[PDB]
């Protein structure tokens, strides 16, 4: 139904600007107020700004006034948020939240969000983007049970973390444990995945680990073999 | 405005939990609540302190009176462990005030032994100098796990390790570990290994002695 | 019958900015140009091309309703063929316009004793705006010869300034909510008629 | 011994506007032109006429120290033979200027949003200013053809505009405390020498 | 001594502008900060604006900001306060106050007033200026005591109330009690000023009541006789 | 900032007066005091919460607590009834904030009988049509005076009367009363007279017929 897809986000130096977008699809982008709300990693939520059905700001926070500017386009079904003079304390997953009510004329201002998105990790630091390095973790011949052998990838050396691993085309929703990354004392990270991988007799997965890294644009489609 | 919530409220999965949000004079302005599983997007629970959206079970209820809004979740289960936030409008400053959410954790869950899976340096990295030996640990409920490294049959911890803190996955914690401080000719001798020691018994799993 | 939605376009909680004015199509309804005179003792009703008593006798197909908040000394600029820092970079009406520009003081609705960056206006722009054009872009304005590289520094300004709305200001600085009711008539069955 | 008051016009709590720049007859003292070199490292020190290396040696009779706050891109206008809006209606320097204009960014203590109208510049005026002329008049400027009464309106512009110095604008719209050190050599015993 | 004379004040219609002045003397008008502070009849005091020795505004109150503008000229000792867009609430007795503690560059900001002025009544209304109707009171020849006399003027019908009635300048300094005015139910005022004047009929013969009304410039020179 | 002064305060000759001023946290900025007698300019009596200018006697002390500043007056005489204001710089908003009014009133002053004086219509005003009459009561300390024009041998109240409220003069009240009811037709001659009433007593002065 409602698909509030959010685009725009990556590594930007302190003091520069970027523009975020939020393409709506499913409802009428002319009667629902849509807001922006950030969430620092493991540090709670925070409200940024918002716009009513008519393009008008419903206010800003106590730390983004004068630096952020929100705009609405009712014809293209897209909400925009301009972020100027970014600092180190603006790194968060910016969400694009809707409003449940239809915004009737005579009522009381009360905004509560009903549909959310996924967000774009807007990291602000002085480091530079690095390219991933996919490696074919070998599914060793240790065979006790049926699917005891597991194969995966070892994506490493990437500073930003909008990393997404795929296996066939954006499919194979079976057991795929994408373990969280870890800052290895150098600013970079390291990802890893593991599948079930039953008895290998050429009737198994296509042996593909699609790694999409946006801030360091590179599409790796390297295969895995025993 | 400024909302204050208890940093953590735990309850056994037999009774109800009491999540409160108090401010200065929060008795008239509407108080909305949100639920956020670890990793996913915040979902809506009982709003306006008297009604819930479509899909939320009847277990979720709310009540606001004077200076306290109570989100009383009835018959708490394991799948309800999430970060609950409360929302207010605060028409005085034209903002939307959230609060430091509460981590509802169902106390008294069954034990789970972690499963370890070792992956030696891959085939297409020995021609280069990678040295990225990876030690993974599967799902387990009680966190605080320490990865014991057994490199060359000797305790080697001065090397570059990761030891990422435990994270959340369908109410089962999982982590990783990386230590291949070797000169990138890791095939010295004596079966470089990895050990995962939970609270109590320790799990062992090694790789080929080459 | 089906009264046209002139209730949420006029009596709204928060209006639009000058650089991001909102259009709204109003159709398949019977417009009543008489409920507007409940809004504000101070209510100008300047019309162009149509008599203020002729709208209740003609039929149109798509009546559009813009909305923005401008300061007092700037209503006059919302008129066919008139210059100014708002009618050139934010909103310009055509020379041959058929509508009724409506404005009224709103110092009580949206004016807080602080200054809120809620209402913005475009101060710098490359060229003038074409009739009925909205530029929500916020690129760094190059005012000199060196490139800006996306950083607001010397000779590189941010193209949006913020109005200061406080109730203690004079009549020439209090916020004014403005709505431009356009009227177009194409080769199509006219739906928006008068109350018969 | 008796150090000149170079600390009152440089470390003052609040500086003057561009239309009311304050002078100070610095006389009968020993001026040390060295405490204004390392303090405030962001220091544009354009010296016209005299050189910064032979400044601690010459003796003048009455060194005058102006003081005002202008924007950034309008610092280039505080110079001999320069045009614009802040160099012809607010502050004018002679073509035979002999001094050192000194400016430094003050985005920390002068960008108070509670202040703002605390710094004003003149935008409209009949004729250009003479060298070193102050005009603190606030009469309404007649910009059209018909005479205007003591009320604002069409072709009735208030001659003073505000500097909404906010801490989020770019470096081109930030306050700069400009201090002009004019050095005259009229027929009189020169007393303001340098450190001997 | 220090005399802060304040001038430039009278009647102005709602939605107009006047200009006040504060001529200083006796001290150095180059090192003391001088502020503006108003006072309506009763209703306590209120700080309008202020300026430092260098012509820098110390700020405005959040009731006249963006409408007033304080200036200062150090060549000719005088202060100024332009008042654009005057409304009905700006009807007060404006003061010109000095400040001790000349505030060497290294010091904390703190402004207290030690030498005040006399005031300049500024009334903002839509009525018109009227002129006095000075009438001499009759000093009836009584025999109650040795000085049983009472003579004065009967100023009446004047809308603004800055009137400063005075007898023969530098001559009469005895009990000259001037009774306050009254805002009768016609928009105008009325004032009396009776002097004791012990029995001196056909004696001093200096019964001259000078009535000055600034908003009308009607300097009356009425003479009183038995 | 927003100071808070008591609306009024009373004290008897011999005791001490205590005027307080509160705020959010008035403990850092100074509290300067002023004294405004009715009909004069405010004079500073206490600055820096402890000091006093040259001329103010050794009777004006003060203290500054965490959230309350006080102005302690010593032995108070009759010539001390005035309005006292407290001043705060409030460097947060850059605005000198004054306080409310505090009318100190000495309780126990002797009751002074008023002095009424009547002036008949002059000959220069009766030229075309003025016919004005004035009643003046000069020296009486307690207010609440009712100037009832017992003129024309009837309680004239429908006639135009001014009856200005009480005022202050050298620590003693004073008021006035006018009567222009006569349209140059006061030839009725029924003993025009002004009748004041202080607290039960009354003094009257007749008006000349012609
Ligand atoms: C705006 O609100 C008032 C009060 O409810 C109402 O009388 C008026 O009709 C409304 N205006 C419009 C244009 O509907
Ligand atoms: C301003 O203050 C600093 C620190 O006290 C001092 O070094 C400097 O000399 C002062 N300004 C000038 C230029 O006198």
């Amino acid at each position: 139904e409602v698909q509030l897809v959010e685009s725009g986000g990556g590594l930007v130096q302190p003091g520069r600007s970027l523009r975020l977008s939020c393409a709506a699809s499913g409802f009428t982008f002319d009667d629902y107020a849509i807001h922006w709300v950030r969430q620092a990693p493991g540090k709670g939520l925070e409200w940024v700004s918002g716009i009513t059905w008519n393009s008008g700001t419903i206010g800003y926070a106590d730390s983004v006034k004068g630096r952020f500017t929100i705009s609405r386009d009712n014809a293209k079904n897209s909400l925009y948020l301009q972020m100027n003079s970014l600092r180190a304390e603006d790194t968060a997953l910016y969400y694009c939240a809707k409003h449940h009510q239809i915004a009737v004329a005579g009522d009381a201002e009360d905004y509560y969000f009903d549909y959310w998105g996924q967000g774009t990790l807007v990291t602000v630091s002085s480091a530079s983007t690095k390219g991933p390095s996919v490696f074919p973790l070998a599914p060793s011949s240790k065979s006790t049970s049926g699917g005891t052998a597991a194969l995966g990838c070892l994506v490493k050396d990437y500073f930003p973390e909008p990393v997404t691993v795929s296996w066939n085309s954006g499919a194979l929703t079976s057991g795929v444990h994408t373990f969280p990354a870890v800052l290895q004392s150098s600013g970079l990270y390291s990802l890893s995945s593991v599948v079930t991988v039953p008895s290998s007799s050429l009737g198994t997965q296509t042996y593909i680990c699609n790694v999409n890294h946006k801030p360091s644009n590179t599409k790796v489609d390297k295969k895995v073999e025993p | 405005y400024e909302l204050t919530q208890p940093p953590s409220v735990s309850v056994a999965p037999g009774q109800t939990a009491r999540i409160t949000c108090g401010g200065n004079n929060i008795g008239s302005k509407s108080v909305h609540w949100y639920q956020q599983k670890p990793g996913q997007a915040p979902v809506l629970v009982v709003y306006d302190d008297s009604d819930r959206p479509s899909g939320i079970p009847e277990r979720f209820s709310g009540s606001n009176s004077g200076n306290t809004a109570t989100l009383t979740i009835s018959r708490v289960e394991a799948g309800d462990e999430a970060d609950y936030y409360c929302q207010v409008w605060d028409s005085r400053s034209d903002r939307v005030v959230f609060g430091g959410g509460t981590k509802l954790t169902a106390l008294g869950q069954p034990k789970a032994a972690p499963s370890v899976t070792l992956f030696p340096p891959s085939s297409e990295e020995l021609q280069a100098n990678k040295a990225t030996l990876v030690c993974l640990i599967s799902d387990f409920y009680p966190g605080a796990v320490t990865v014991a490294w057994k490199a060359d049959s000797s305790p080697v911890k001065a090397g570059v390790e990761t030891t990422t803190p435990s994270k959340q996955s369908n109410n089962k914690y999982a982590a990783s570990s990386y230590l291949s401080l070797t000169p990138e000719q890791w095939k010295s001798h004596r079966s470089y290994s990895c050990q995962v020691t939970h609270e109590g018994s320790t799990v062992e799993k090694t790789v080929a002695p080459t | 019958t089906n009264l046209c939605p002139f209730d949420e376009v006029f009596n709204a909680t928060r209006f639009a900015s000058v650089y991001a004015w909102n259009r709204k199509r109003i159709s398949n309804c019977v417009a009543d140009y008489s409920v507007l005179y409940n809004l504000a003792p101070f209510f100008t009703f300047k019309c162009y091309g149509v008599s203020p008593t002729k709208l209740n006798d003609l039929c149109f197909t798509n009546v559009y309703a813009d909305s923005f908040v401008i300061r007092g000394d700037e209503v006059r600029q919302i008129a066919p063929g008139q210059t100014g820092n708002i009618a050139d970079y934010n909103y310009k009406l055509p020379d041959d316009f058929t509508g009724c520009v409506i404005a009224w003081n709103s110092n009580k609705l949206d004016s807080k004793v602080s200054g809120n960056y809620n209402y913005l206006y475009r101060l710098f722009r490359k060229s003038n705006l074409k009739p009925f054009e909205r530029d929500i872009s916020t690129e760094i304005y190059q005012a000199g010869n060196k490139p800006c590289n996306g950083v607001a520094g010397f000779n590189c300004y941010f193209p949006l300034r913020s109005y200061s709305f406080r109730p203690t200001y004079g009549v020439g600085h209090q916020p004014y909510r403005v709505v431009v009711l356009s009227f177009e008539l194409l080769h199509a069955p006219a739906t928006v008629c008068g109350p018969k």
